[PDB]
């Protein structure tokens, strides 16, 4: 019946969504907020202490002239102010970072090699768990062979350990259960088959490096440290000497031959190592959302889970503090996971799509492309212009391009079957966009936008890239809000349509099939929601080393 | 030159926006004082600041292009590049923001015009910028209830209306008088109070906003509908494409 | 020759200078006077010896307000600059009387180097220029002034700066119009990291030298950079011919049938009307009072294109006298010739889409800063492939003060030391001298 | 003529090929055959046509363990080879005489391209070997098959990888010698950044060979970056010649000599005996039962050093026919010589250095790896100025089979495309035969 969007405009305003006219100005400004009440007690309070003025509402324009208007977090019943949802103030979205960034994963193939062939020396299941026991102690930053260590405080460190994960089910079943992410536990049937038969014989780790030290340090420590206790606990377990040639060999392999980076390093102007955001491609950012696993009858909710992780991790942490700073990027980003606005599209679209050709079922050309990312943006815009208060509610033109531009894309993919002819449609649906309403996002907002139709088929050096290989640093998306969590989405939407079990990387998928995680992978929006109500416990606090 | 394709009236309005022969229909008279007061930049009788010397007195390098494109008169004075800002409802105000940028860089010399969803601006020299804010205030660029003049806190394009038909505000520089029907502006683009009011006409009726609205709606004319403004946006798209891959 | 095409080339006062010269006669693979260019830029380093003999008598070195007390060493380096320059010359060359460079400048204050092309004959890139002449100096002060082992260390500092603690040579008293290999954006970017302001002053803000510089720079990147290459080839040669070099007089033409009261609308008429008249559109199809255009020649028509864009920002900031419009220029010449016509617009909407950020980088909290500081190595502006630049330096060489971060501002060194190369100067004088002169060997 | 030192130059098998050369016909400055080998391998790639064919068969695209369900694509490319390969050839060549080259080997599953130089001749660098190679395969294989648009993206991954959303060329189905300009330590080390293992893949496991290459390469780079100008211009041609060249039969004889029962103490005591036999050092002081040695020539004292030191390695490394220990005898061989003399070892202790970081940097577990994974461009292996490397490319060409990241596994399309070009494999013979041919020129 009612879009899906409608019980989160009721709650946000007075009028029925459909009334075109309101009253402003008599709110009170901030004092409407709970919210903006608390800050400015708390500014005082800060102001105060350190001697130094800080928040005070009286400074610049004042707030609230509108409806300060509470968001829904989509797919849940919490509604909650935007603050909320900053990623300053929601742990639950620091630590989806810190669970990332902490995480590298870590072949055991060559270590074998090594061990086999250099030293003659034998690796069986027994001798697996062995290593696995003592990397679990080692890990978190805990000694094995010299005298007189000193070592990490093991509470502050809970959250760091190694699992390892095989397509070889008997080996896998040798291993103590306590170290394995358990592939026919974790995925339905036929994407456990195909998980496993990407894996094969390789026995790879995952390796999770403790929060504390990601905060104090950055990405680029992640590897460093996972092949420091690679090396120390194959030492201790394999009988080497504790530092002879052969040790090398175990550095190069764990640092380099067989480590798979979340992220890759980045170029000077925005010079950053490895495990950083902007070097995460949109193929990876799709298989570390879990949503695919367990949602996987529902490919539009795959889909979104996957831009709900981008968008708040590409605009708000990523462009709006690494690359920007201040108050950023909030809205930008809760455009595409509240309200259900771009769930209502979306699902718009499949059922387009599903009653037109089948999914995964239309020819994949310009033909599909300017068909459904046509239909699909013109039944976004026409929610606008039919609900005043969802205009009002997504105010900014670039939301509102993001978010159709999304739908349309993901749908073309759904039609397709190919993530590249979905890129085709949310190009097609900016440029409809614009010269529907006369306008688009921010001033900036489609520099790719404009590039974009031209190269979503090129093949020349910098420019040709199937979308699943593009990611934060393609030379066009490296600046701008309200397109890379929503690439990461149409990267998703045409192996949620066919059923895949992985997207981009298969290790990467697996290696957050997790529960020893902190952050719920599964559950993005939930986890959101539950940062923004103050109840979720993250890692890496230093209440124990501090005063009462 | 043909400007835009499309058989709707916002069609039309987008070709006569941009067509510097056509002649914008004047809605209401305003004063050269009252625009300089609207801007900002200075005060009435105040000289036009400088930002480097009149071209007559530098020495210019041996150019070909200098001696051919003619320099506007702020540029001959060293003025100060200063702007003008506008917001338009998307409730048919008549212009709108790509159409402000497109219809500038046809009908005006020396120009610099940025198009954003909320806001829409055109910087060019000081003596220059106060002549065609006269044209964008004066004519029917500008409705008082459904536009903006806003250099600062320019939300409401995208906002319900209030009950008297006018743009939200943060800053309320537009002020309604019901008791009048008209429409003043009590301060400048930025939002500091002006000495004294500035009249800018009464709002136009509805039926008058939907003969010269730019924007396409469900419940005006929808673009959907203007199939062969549609046909040509995806010839571009597919032309585009095609370029990229081979040409 | 790969392709039929000819032009006819002008000059900087849109007199004919040859007709019918193959395209390829001004292609950088073949093209003498861009290869010299190109060798001249690799090879040539500004020396500010005034800033070294400052920086030495009051320790400041190895960056911004940095300074290391107790380790001033009062030095006469001006006074005795013909000495240590004849000294430098003799480690820079490697023969006598081969084509090393040493040139003092400004009395003394200043030198002009270029480093001997044999060295660059065996050298993987261009980083021998400032290493090779950081070195010659260091060692020739030393020895003029026989300063110390333990002194040493610091003419080293004020010469090349905190490398190589920083990447960068932080703090040298040496320039380059090239940048460190580190800070290419992609491999072959090396010729997009040349500073708008740089190109302006080494031009002497002549409109037309300075739109051939960026030209011939960015179009010799897109070789560099494998994007023209094979398909792509006569697309770049005619973008360079037409946007960058004044073929067929079409830019100039343009420029002045619009210059006395015209804008970038009336810009856009009119070379839609010649590209009619040429014959390189056609009317394809007729909708309700409107026209819709094809082509047979995508290239022609993005050449054609081009060249109205280049006059579009040469007749709104000039104007204006003001850059600051480019970045809408470059926008709303793109995006209103597509609604005109039909056709795609400059390389495919790619000067469009950089122009977009362009603009939201240059009006903006978030980066960037006026025209000048860009390149086509920036972040912003590397995405259009040749055919966005060159407009900026047109429009910053216009500019009559309006800018804070002027080329006076960043490159005043650049401007004294690289403006004395005739070629770098005047580049469409040689490179069109050169066309001319193998035109029979294309 | 800038230096009176002549040498005399030998083969690889110890015999004399031409007496007293000038020192400066072995520059790289000067010596045609060094710069014949720098051009070459700036200008040289290795396609790995069924790598390609492979990654599209089963869309395992952009890097280790990727892959993209559903875009798989069935391509006969190796089958099409010889027509892939002219077209690429039409693309990539400038004029149909240059020096383009494009072979095919192993039966179309490789291709040896060598870029005409006519592009180098204009870029700043040498990217353009890759980028030209890349675009030119991946445009003539969408031209074979007529792959669509739709498709064509994935052909690009297949070839270049994740580039450019990963700097580097990730999980590219081509390779150089050379790697990105981004990944230079600094401006000047890109010759530097080309690892041993590849060094001793094209030179086949010939020792002196491998040796040659890479003294060649590592003192090319020091004059790229400066440090062969001016003061210690000498002692680095110096070193090429009695390091990497064999000059005056010095490595060869010192290895014959302590080949069959020899120690690196041995091969010390036989320098230091030649050193004094040929009048480099003399006794400066006695001290008790102890003599102290001197010099008047810095410079050839450090290359006679550098000369046992080679033979040393040669000797310890050869005997064990393992190549791990060369950290220990780069170590030792400066450690005990300095104790036994009183002078300086190689490199005024910078090879000592070296080989404290290297051997820590091969026994531990912070990083390195064997010692064919290093080169002059690593953090551990930068430091010493040329006389380090080529030791460990001696090593590693003795290597009989001890190492994991052996060349085989690391270098192996480096060793089949790299290894056809003569002047790479066999470079000793065309740098002697080139220094002959100039020697009346000096
Ligand atoms: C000063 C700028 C220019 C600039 O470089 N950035 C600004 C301001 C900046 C500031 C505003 C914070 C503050 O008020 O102090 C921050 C939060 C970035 C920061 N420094 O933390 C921001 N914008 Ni802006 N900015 C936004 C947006 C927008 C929309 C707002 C249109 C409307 O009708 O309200 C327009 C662009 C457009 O017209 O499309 C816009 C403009 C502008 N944006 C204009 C100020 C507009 C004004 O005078 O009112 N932003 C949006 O469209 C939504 C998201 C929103 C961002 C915050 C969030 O994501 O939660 C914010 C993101
Ligand atoms: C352009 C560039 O800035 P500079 O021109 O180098 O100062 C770049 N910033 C950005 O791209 C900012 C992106 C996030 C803020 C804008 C989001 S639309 C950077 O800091 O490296
Ligand atoms: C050598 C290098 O490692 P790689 O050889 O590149 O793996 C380098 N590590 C280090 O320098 C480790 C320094 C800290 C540990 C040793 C302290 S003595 C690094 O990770 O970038
Ligand atoms: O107004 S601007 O588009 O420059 C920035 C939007 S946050
Ligand atoms: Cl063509
Ligand atoms: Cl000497
Ligand atoms: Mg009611
Ligand atoms: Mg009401
Ligand atoms: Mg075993
Ligand atoms: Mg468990
Ligand atoms: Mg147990
Ligand atoms: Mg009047
Ligand atoms: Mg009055
Ligand atoms: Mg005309
Ligand atoms: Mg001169
Ligand atoms: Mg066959
Ligand atoms: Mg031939
Ligand atoms: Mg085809
Ligand atoms: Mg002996
Ligand atoms: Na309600
Ligand atoms: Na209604
Ligand atoms: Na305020
Ligand atoms: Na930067
Ligand atoms: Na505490
Ligand atoms: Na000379
Ligand atoms: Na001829």
């Amino acid at each position: 019946a009612d879009k899906l969007f409608i019980n989160a405009l009721k709650k946000k305003f007075e009028e029925s969504p459909e009334e075109k006219k309101t009253t402003f100005y008599t709110l009170g400004g901030w004092k409407q907020s709970e919210r903006k009440t608390e800050f400015v007690n708390a500014g005082k309070e800060v102001a105060a202490k350190r001697g130094i003025p800080q928040y005070n509402p009286d400074i610049g324009t004042p707030l609230g002239q509108r409806v300060l208007m509470p968001y829904q977090v989509s797919t849940t019943d919490t509604y909650v102010e935007g603050d909320d949802l900053h990623f300053v103030n929601n742990a639950a979205m620091q630590q989806m970072w810190d669970d990332i960034r902490r995480t590298v994963i870590v072949g055991l193939n060559h270590a074998h090699a090594v061990i086999e062939k250099r030293l003659g020396k034998e690796v069986t299941p027994e001798t697996i768990t062995h290593y696995l026991e003592t990397v679990n102690h080692a890990m978190p930053g805990a000694a094995v062979v010299q005298e007189h260590m000193v070592e990490t405080h093991p509470a502050l460190v809970a959250d760091s350990y190694v699992k390892v994960f095989t397509g070889n089910d008997e080996i896998a079943d040798e291993i103590d259960p306590a170290f394995v992410i358990d592939i026919n536990k974790q995925f339905p049937e036929d994407q456990a088959e195909t998980l496993k038969a990407e894996v094969g014989d390789g026995i790879w780790q995952v390796v999770r490096i403790p929060t504390i030290v990601s905060r104090t340090c950055d990405g680029a420590t992640t590897s460093r440290w996972s092949a420091m206790q690679i090396g120390m606990s194959m030492i201790s377990a394999y009988k080497q000497a504790a530092g002879e040639a052969a040790t090398g060999d175990f550095a190069y392999a764990a640092k380099h031959a067989e480590v798979i980076h979340m992220g890759t390093y980045l170029p000077v102007r925005r010079a950053r190592g490895e495990n950083e955001p902007g070097g995460v491609p949109f193929g990876y950012l799709a298989d570390i959302c879990q949503s695919s696993r367990v949602n996987y009858e529902d490919p539009v909710r795959v889909s979104l889970d996957v831009v709900a992780t981008g968008a708040m991790l590409y605009d708000q942490i990523w462009l709006g503090s690494y690359m920007s700073g201040g108050v950023g990027f909030t809205q930008y980003a809760t455009a595409a996971y509240t309200d259900n606005i771009l769930d209502d599209f979306t699902y718009f679209g499949k059922e387009y799509v599903e009653d037109k050709y089948g999914l995964c079922e239309a020819p994949n050309n310009m033909d599909t492309v300017l068909d459904v990312a046509t239909e699909v943006t013109f039944y976004g815009l026409e929610q606008y212009e039919e609900y005043p208060a969802l205009l009002e509610d997504q105010f900014g033109g670039s939301q509102r391009a993001a978010v159709v531009a999304a739908a349309a894309g993901c749908s073309t993919a759904f039609a397709t079957g190919n993530a590249q002819t979905g890129l085709s449609g949310w190009y097609l649906s900016m440029y409809l966009h614009k010269e529907q309403h006369s306008r688009l996002g921010f001033y900036g907002y489609d520099l790719q936008d404009q590039c974009g139709a031209s190269n979503v088929f090129s093949i020349r050096g910098d420019e040709g890239l199937p979308l699943e290989l593009r990611g934060p640093n393609y030379p066009n998306y490296a600046m701008n809000v309200g397109h890379q969590g929503e690439y990461a989405g149409i990267s998703q939407a045409p192996h949620a349509a066919r059923g895949d079990a992985f997207v981009f990387n298969p290790l990467v998928k697996i290696a957050f099939a997790d529960d020893n995680l902190v952050f719920d992978f599964t559950n993005v929006r939930g986890e959101f929601a539950k940062g923004a109500l103050r109840e979720f416990e993250p890692a890496g606090e230093r209440a124990l080393i501090t005063p009462a | 030159a043909q400007y835009y394709p499309g058989t709707t009236k916002v069609a039309q309005n987008r070709r006569n926006f941009c067509n510097p022969e056509y002649e914008l229909e004047k809605l209401r008279e305003i004063s050269d004082e009252d625009v300089v007061k609207i801007l900002g930049h200075r005060a009435p009788g105040e000289e036009y600041p400088s930002v480097h010397p009149p071209l007559e007195e530098m020495d210019e390098p041996e150019d070909a292009i200098r001696e051919m494109v003619e320099p506007i008169d702020g540029a001959k004075a060293g003025d100060r590049v200063r702007y003008i800002q506008f917001t338009d409802s998307m409730y048919f105000a008549p212009a709108q923001p790509y159409v402000r940028s497109r219809a500038y860089l046809c009908r005006y010399r020396g120009a610099d015009a940025g198009t954003l969803s909320g806001r829409q601006i055109i910087e060019t020299r000081e003596r220059d910028l106060e002549k065609i804010s006269k044209e964008l205030l004066e004519t029917e660029f500008f409705d008082p209830a459904r536009s903006g003049v806003r250099g600062k806190s320019v939300h409401g394009h995208s906002l319900r209306l209030d009950e008297d038909g006018m743009m939200f505000d943060m800053l309320r520089r537009q002020i309604y008088n019901k008791d009048t029907g008209r429409v003043e502006m009590v301060k400048n683009q930025i939002g500091d109070e002006l000495d004294e009011p500035v009249d800018l006409g009464e709002p136009l009726d509805e039926e008058t906003l939907m003969e010269k609205t730019t924007i396409y709606r469900v419940d005006g004319e929808a673009y959907r509908d203007d199939v062969e403004a549609v046909e040509i946006m995806q010839r571009i798209h597919v032309l585009r494409s095609q370029g990229g891959f081979n040409l | 020759a790969k392709f039929e095409d000819k032009v006819d080339l002008y000059d900087d006062r849109g007199n004919l200078v040859e007709e019918q010269v193959p395209l390829e006669a001004l292609s950088p693979l073949r093209n003498p006077a861009i290869k010299s260019i190109v060798q001249g830029i690799k090879r040539t380093v500004a020396v500010n010896l005034e800033g070294i003999e400052n920086a030495l008598k009051t320790a400041k070195v190895g960056g911004p307000a940095c300074k290391i007390m107790g380790r001033e060493l009062d030095l006469d380096i001006v006074g005795n600059a013909e000495s240590i320059a004849a000294a430098a010359k003799e480690m820079i060359q490697v023969t006598e009387d081969d084509d090393t460079n040493v040139e003092l400048l400004g009395g003394g204050k200043r030198a002009l180097v270029q480093v001997p092309s044999a060295r660059f004959d065996v050298a993987a890139e261009y980083s021998a220029a400032p290493l090779v002449t950081a070195t010659a100096f260091v060692q020739a002060i030393i020895n003029e002034f026989d300063v110390s082992m333990y002194d040493a260390n610091m003419v080293k500092a004020a010469v090349l700066g905190r490398y190589p603690q920083s990447v960068e040579y932080m703090g040298a008293n040496i320039a380059t119009m090239l940048d460190i290999p580190q800070k290419l954006e992609g491999p072959g970017y090396a010729l997009r990291n040349i500073m708008v302001n740089h190109v302006v002053a080494a031009t002497l803000k002549n409109t037309l030298q300075a739109a051939a510089l960026s030209t011939i720079l960015e179009q010799t990147a897109m070789f560099e950079m494998g994007d023209a290459v094979g398909a792509f080839e006569r697309m770049h040669l005619l973008g360079l011919a037409y946007q960058g070099m004044n073929a067929d007089n079409l830019v100039f033409d343009l420029v002045k049938a619009n210059g006395k009261e015209g804008t970038v609308g009336s810009v856009i008429a009119d070379l839609v009307e010649r590209a009619l008249e040429d014959g390189v559109i056609k009317v394809e199809k007729e909708l309700t009072d409107y026209k819709v255009y094809g082509t047979d020649d995508l290239a022609m028509w993005n050449a054609y294109a081009a060249a109205g864009l280049m006059a579009a920002t040469m007749v709104n900031q000039g104007a204006a006298r003001a850059a600051q419009g480019v970045s809408s220029t470059l926008l709303y010449y793109n995006d209103l010739i597509e609604f005109e016509t039909g056709l795609p617009s400059v390389d495919f909407g790619k000067v469009e889409g950089t122009a977009v950020g362009f603009s939201f980088f240059s009006h903006s909290i978030y980066g960037g800063g006026g025209p000048g500081i860009f390149n086509g190595n920036h972040i912003v502006t590397r995405h259009s492939k040749g055919f966005a630049i060159p407009c900026v330096a047109a429009a910053m060489a216009l500019d009559a003060g309006t800018q804070m971060f002027s080329p006076e501002a960043t490159s005043g060194l650049i401007k004294e030391v690289f403006s004395q190369v005739d070629e770098f100067r005047e580049p469409l004088k040689y490179v069109v001298e050169a066309a001319a002169e193998i035109k029979n060997e294309i």
